[PDB]
RNA sequence: GCCGAGGUGGUGGAAUUGGUAGACACGCUACCUUGAGGUGGUAGUUUACGGGUUCAAGUCCCGUCCUCGGUACCA
RNA sequence: GGGGCGGUCGCCUCCUAAAAGGUAACGGAGGCGCCCAAAGGUUCCCUCAGAAUGGUUGGAAAUCAUUCGCAGAGUGUAAAGGCACAAGGGAGCUUGACUGCGAGACCUACAAGUCGAGCAGGGACGAAAGUCGGGCUUAGUGAUCCGGUGGUUCCGCAUGGA
């Protein structure tokens, strides 16, 4: 026996886009190299961060890296010299 | 201008003993008088939003603002936009000459005109004429209406309780 | 020069030869009197595209 | 105030057909009014003509 | 009941939205301006160590005005910030308008220090 | 519908710029000043 | 239950969004003609439903109900 | 989960997915093959939905004021993430929906894809600071070959052209 149901209607899927951290807290980090890919902002930029047109958090000097925290309940990431 | 000498000299110091405020500031004005028109045939007569920007220009020389529906309605066949109603705000000189123009010169005029009402306050201290006919004060010319279209007037005291508001309104020269 | 009666309550509905009796540069929307909702359809737009 | 849009305002002798004048601002300069407040009957208590008018029939025996 | 929110509270949301993109950082001191009724108040504040570095107001009873909340106090106590400047030598400076238009006493302020030479 | 637009200079003729409009929402031929780099300034452009 | 098809006036039924209680042929009603019927002549009655889109809806779209048929348990 | 039928073939979002990232199945849900000359830029402004009352025709619900409403609304569009210092609303002025680039990064077999401070040239808005290389982020698309169009201090089968 074998009586025929289909369509499952429920195949597709998008490509796995690789958000989160890229680099870490005390990270020597260069100019212009991702520190957070997201969607939205799930952590914000704070000192010499800058957020990009795809609002990737990006660092814009040398230095390490910091999650501080913005307070009541959200995050921020800081790029300090040294 | 003489409904402010009215107000001031006959009215502060009467409301003022009246209520025994513990200021001279507590005593309630007369802020704002907001002329509602609320014409919703903008939609399905295009033509309209011009009649009360006619008639309010002439109801009072503040030109009205063509105001807009802020959201999709279907049941009435509206999208946001679609211009609905017509608003007048009104502080100065010429909104004491409008209560002077209501209560001593309109307010006659009303063809089935009894006490308004009484129930029409709020619980804060505010109060709305409800009128069903766009002709009571003697600009408005039969002969230039057609569309009979009425008229929401609020006026806004700065009044905290209600009953104050009430004594108000009463001593300005609005029967009840 | 002379007499031209005409009923007075006749309605006499008139077409030019010349097309210079436009209010010009109005909308056939300001232009056409249509009251409500059907009266831009079923009196008018019909009549027009039809 | 915005200049080019609104209409006039000048000192209305706002009059009344029982003679009462009584002055406001408005559009029209001078208005003529065919019934003010104190004018009409109602505000001045009971009325003559419409209080000895508007009396019911007093079931018309007399004959 | 009608009640309205102060000017100083509206004028507190004005100016925070100021705050989000010009802060006293070093060499370029935050240039506040208050706008009381009765006088007219301006700092230069260093946002880094929270300290203003020089000050002016027309609440001065050297160098007083008659009217002291007119447009020329403003274009005065706008030349006293710029000679405090001077005097502390800061000598470049970013203007901080404290949720105002950029109109009047403001703009009188602004002008003054602009032409006594601090550079906005 | 939506059309490809070419926005071809007037100062130097040159093409230089795409981008898209509608033949109904702008029927007519638009025209922007942007950037020539033969003129190398801002010159008014013309869609063509 | 699944798939495919149609749901209009008493009837069968056309209508590519544009005026239909019905436009087309029958019934049906009122009258006329005739001794009285029939034929014949004159005039007359919301698109299965509910909610949108639209300036406009039988039509375009989302759901519900019914009937034809194919595809199953069982006899 | 034999083959055919049905269904699918590329891209985006969520769950599966096991608190980095990844991850399969004919697993569960949905969308896309665009739209916008303002729905872009900047400057200046400012705050939402509902409820309770007062209100003709106005109806349960248009528009009005009025208090309470740090969030349901709104965000062009699925869904997630995010947003009231606005990214949500207005108005003015505008074309940066620029050219040459681009230190350095994420991603990835490759082909590709994404982010990019800053520099120079020319501008927009702004008093200035500054911001602007499209939209709130992620979809809205396809290699090469072969042809078309436009332009070019390129070549051009001896030389000048073609």
């Amino acid at each position: 026996s074998k009586k025929g149901v289909g369509s499952t209607k429920n195949g597709r899927d998008s490509e796995a886009k690789r958000l989160g951290a890229k680099r870490a807290d005390g990270q020597f980090v260069t100019g212009g190299s991702i520190l957070y890919r997201q969607r939205g902002t799930k952590i914000y930029p704070g000192e010499n961060v800058g957020r990009g047109g795809d609002d990737t958090l990006f660092a814009k000097i040398d230095g390490t890296v910091k999650f501080e925290r913005f307070g009541r309940d959200r995050k921020k990431v800081s790029v300090y010299p040294v | 201008n003489r409904l402010k000498e009215k107000y001031n000299k006959e009215i502060a110091p009467a409301l003022m003993t009246k209520f025994n405020y513990d200021s001279v500031m507590q005593v309630p004005k007369i802020e704002k008088i907001v002329i509602n028109m609320g014409v919703g045939d903008a939609v399905q007569n295009a033509k309209a939003i011009d009649s009360a920007v006619e008639e309010l220009t002439f109801i009072a020389g503040q030109k009205p603002v063509v105001t807009r529906a802020k959201k999709s309605i279907a049941g009435f066949r509206l999208r946001e936009g679609m211009p609905i109603g017509a608003k007048v705000t009104l502080r100065g000189e010429r909104m004491y000459d409008f209560l002077d123009k209501l209560i001593s010169v309109s307010l006659p005029r009303v063809r089935d005109f009894r006490g308004v009402s009484k129930k029409s306050f709020d619980g804060r201290g505010n109060y709305t004429l409800g009128i069903k006919e766009q002709l009571i004060f003697p600009e408005i010319d039969y002969d230039k209406v057609t569309k009979v279209r009425g008229m929401d007037i609020v006026i806004v005291t700065t009044a905290n309780t209600d009953e104050e508001a009430r004594e108000l309104l009463t001593q300005v020269g609005m029967p009840f | 020069e002379g007499s031209v009666w005409v009923s007075p309550s006749a309605n006499i509905g008139y077409l030019t030869q010349e097309v210079f009796d436009l209010p010009l540069e109005q909308t056939p929307e300001e232009l056409f009197e249509n009251e409500t909702f059907k009266a831009r359809g079923h009196v008018q737009n019909l009549m027009r595209h039809l | 105030m915005k200049a080019g849009i609104h209409p006039n305002f000048k000192k209305a002798t706002v009059k009344c057909a029982c003679g009462n004048e009584f002055e406001t601002g408005s559009v029209k300069e001078e208005v003529r009014v065919e019934i003010c407040s104190e004018c009409h009957p109602f505000y001045t208590g009971r009325q003559k003509f419409a209080s000895a008018d508007g009396r019911v029939d007093r079931f018309n025996k007399k004959y | 009941m009608i009640t309205k929110t102060s000017k100083n509270a509206a004028r507190l949301k004005r100016h925070a939205r100021v705050r989000a993109k010009l802060s006293g950082t070093a060499e370029r001191p935050r240039l506040n301006v208050f706008r009381s009724n009765k006088h007219i108040y301006a700092q230069i504040i260093d946002d880094v160590n929270g300290v203003t570095l020089a000050s002016a107001s027309t609440l001065d009873k050297d160098l007083n005005v008659e009217s002291t909340g007119d447009t020329s106090a403003a274009t005065k106590v706008g030349e006293l910030v710029a000679k405090r400047a001077a005097e502390k030598g800061i000598s470049d400076v970013v203007f901080d308008r404290g949720g105002y238009l950029y109109h009047g006493r403001v703009k009188a302020l602004a002008d003054a220090a602009r032409e006594a030479g601090l550079k906005f | 519908m939506r059309v490809n637009i070419t926005l071809a200079c007037t100062e130097c003729g040159e093409r230089n710029y795409i981008s898209k409009k509608n033949k109904r929402n702008n029927p007519d031929r638009v025209e922007f000043k942007k950037y020539c780099p033969r003129d190398k300034k801002s010159t008014l452009h013309r869609e063509t």
